[PDB]
């Protein structure tokens, strides 16, 4: 009977930059998503594969919710089947996904006068991301034609870039903060429940 | 690689009045462009960030302008606080941390004649079998002149220092000049003359062995 | 806000090596790219390298590769940077700045802000060396005499008049730079010329890197 902690998760203090998104486990306790979805100060709150209305009356294994930061226009890319710089290298949804998006806007938190560059992405890659793949290489990105060495050159990048997060922005370049609520319904007994 | 070139190398300007410096990048380095100033014996500070952005605290009458190739920096209503050096850098195309040659801002000055003075080798130098000769040059304008030893009336700069202008606390100029002779070459010759060229005028002093 | 601090002034010999510090009180280095910036006397800035401090990853300037290292702590927020096998040509003032990564430059740095104090690294063949003191001597209505301060290194001498009651006609010239590379400057009073004979003008000259305290009185010639 003890509450889950979702306010570890959601009134955190600070956030994962994407491309090392946080994954927090939940397990062995009771939990209430209508009191999530009734917090009502969200602006993107989609269930794939489930309702949150009908969700207190599920149990799963497991519940991991993922972290991170990304800005207004990025929103739209964490769902199933998107593409993007985010979505093929920085955190990538299955397409058969079982789970919910959660984001808001945070603009007053991750915004200093003169600019916020504390959070990051992955601007290059080899290849796209498998789902839910984890990647924090700062290995120098071939884009040329020529040999990097590991040191940056013409055509020879630095793979992680910064967000410029500051208080004048458009929405589109307006930090968010994201969860990503998935449910493993594993083998084993449920330790995720409702009332 | 991407060479950003200044404009000018120096400009002499009286308060309130409109400078414009500039910075041209030999490739197209879209908007992506930082102004920094270093005032005199100062680091540098970040003046404007994304070729237009002011950064924090930079005062208004700084503006930076520009994109692709052609970027400017206006000081509109000049104060005494911003004679500076000031530089550009691109950080678009490689590499990104290439500055420009900068541009020096100096307050202009009307134009001042070097107050020469010269002294002989003291008594307890030629003691120890050494000879000096002090020519003290101060409170001119512009920071350059030029230094010419004789001995007597035949032109000499064996073992001749100068110092590099350097600006006094009056927006005027000082240096010196040292010539370090022998005792023999002291006395041997007649007299020993300094001459100070300034935009033309040749100053001069001259002391004698007594 | 976030301000940099960075160690003291070096001299040091041509070979021998040097580390200078760069602490932020701004608590966390966070993921910024801290970067040295070295200005040569009268010459232009020039980038030297940078470190990540959140990765431990640096990248160095082709023209500096394995003569620099630069390093950081994040538990006391200091970033060091060390250059080797010293020349003349490595005498500068040597700087450290964070910087944003690029917001798609490909580059691991964008602009620069803020800046440290800045750091002077003087490498010469001299040795420390006490100057030697002579009066230059008078000889309008006003005359000018002083002190002659010479082959010291390094600098600062500090030349004083009078234990310090003589300051009104002070002019101490900066210092050369002798092709023996030490240095010799010059302090002129210029005084009253009525007074040669009654007032004494006595100049305190003090070379702290060789604790050299020298008082030479100055008096007329014939
Ligand atoms: C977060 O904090 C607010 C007030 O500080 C509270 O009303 C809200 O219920 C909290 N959310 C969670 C998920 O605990």
């Amino acid at each position: 009977t003890n509450l889950c902690p979702f306010g570890e998760v959601f009134n955190a203090t600070r956030f994962a930059s994407v491309y090392a998104w946080n994954r927090k486990r939940i397990s062995n306790c009771v939990a209430d998503y209508s009191v999530l979805y009734n917090s009502a100060s969200f602006s993107t709150f989609k269930c794939y594969g489930v309702s949150p209305t009908k969700l207190n009356d599920l149990c799963f294994t497991n519940v991991y919710a993922d972290s991170f930061v990304i800005r207004g226009d990025e929103v739209r890319q964490i769902a199933p089947g998107q593409t993007g710089k985010i979505a093929d290298y920085n955190y990538k949804l299955p397409d058969d996904f079982t789970g919910c998006v959660i984001a808001w806007n945070s603009n007053n938190l991750d915004s200093k006068v003169g600019g916020n560059y504390n959070y990051l992405y992955r601007l290059f890659r080899k290849s796209n991301l498998k789902p839910f793949e984890r990647d924090i290489s700062t290995e120098i990105y071939q884009a040329g034609s020529t040999p990097c060495n590991g040191v940056e050159g013409f055509n020879c990048y630095f793979p992680l870039q910064s967000y410029g997060f500051q208080p004048t922005n458009g929405v589109g370049y307006q930090p968010y903060r994201v969860v990503v609520l998935s449910f493993e319904l594993l083998h084993a007994p449920a330790t995720v429940c409702g009332p | 690689e991407i060479v950003m070139t200044q404009s000018p190398a120096t400009l002499s300007v009286s308060p309130g009045e409109r400078a414009t410096l500039s910075c041209r990048a030999s490739q197209s380095v879209s908007s992506n462009l930082a102004w920094y100033q270093q005032k005199p014996g100062q680091a540098p500070r970040l003046l404007i960030y994304g070729a237009s952005t002011r950064a924090t605290g930079i005062p208004a009458r700084f503006s930076g302008s520009g994109s692709g190739t052609e970027f400017t920096l206006t000081i509109s209503s000049l104060q005494s606080e911003d004679f500076a050096v000031y530089y550009c850098q691109q950080y678009s195309n490689w590499p990104p941390w290439t500055f420009g040659q900068g541009t020096k801002v100096e307050i202009k000055r009307t134009v001042a004649a070097p107050s020469v003075t010269l002294f002989p080798p003291s008594s307890e130098e030629l003691q120890a079998n050494k000879a000096t000769l002090v020519c003290l040059i101060s409170d001119f304008y512009p920071g350059a002149v030029t230094v010419a030893w004789k001995a007597d009336s035949s032109p000499v700069k064996a073992g001749v220092e100068t110092t590099t202008p350097s600006k006094q606390s009056n927006n005027k100029y000082a240096a010196s000049s040292y010539l370090s002779l022998t005792p023999e070459q002291w006395k041997s010759h007649r007299s020993y003359s300094c001459q100070v060229t300034h935009e033309g005028s040749t100053v001069e002093k001259t002391v004698a062995p007594t | 806000e976030v301000q940099l601090v960075q160690s003291g002034a070096e001299v040091k010999k041509p070979g021998s090596s040097v580390k200078v510090s760069c602490k932020a009180s701004g608590g966390t280095f966070s993921s910024y790219a801290i970067s040295w910036v070295r200005q040569a006397p009268g010459q232009g800035l020039e980038w030297m390298g940078r470190i990540i401090p959140i990765f431990g990853s640096s990248n160095y300037a082709q023209k500096f590769q394995g003569r620099v290292t630069i390093t950081a702590d994040e538990s006391t927020s200091t970033a060091y940077m060390e250059l080797s096998s010293l020349r003349s040509e490595d005498t500068a003032v040597y700087y450290c700045a964070e910087s944003p990564l690029g917001g798609g430059s490909g580059y691991s740095v964008s602009w620069f802000d803020p800046w440290g104090q800045g750091t002077l690294v003087t490498v010469s063949s001299a040795s420390t060396k006490g100057p030697s003191v002579f009066p230059l001597a008078p000889s309008g209505g006003t005359a000018a005499l002083g002190c002659l301060v010479k082959d010291y290194f390094p600098e600062p001498v500090t030349v004083s008049w009078n234990s310090g009651a003589l300051t009104s006609g002070v002019h101490t010239f900066p210092a050369v730079l002798q092709s023996s590379g030490l240095y010799s400057l010059s302090s002129v009073v210029t005084v009253p010329s009525s007074s040669l004979g009654t007032q004494t003008y006595i100049c305190n000259v003090n070379h702290k890197p060789s604790n050299t305290k020298v008082d030479k009185k100055v008096e007329p010639k014939s």
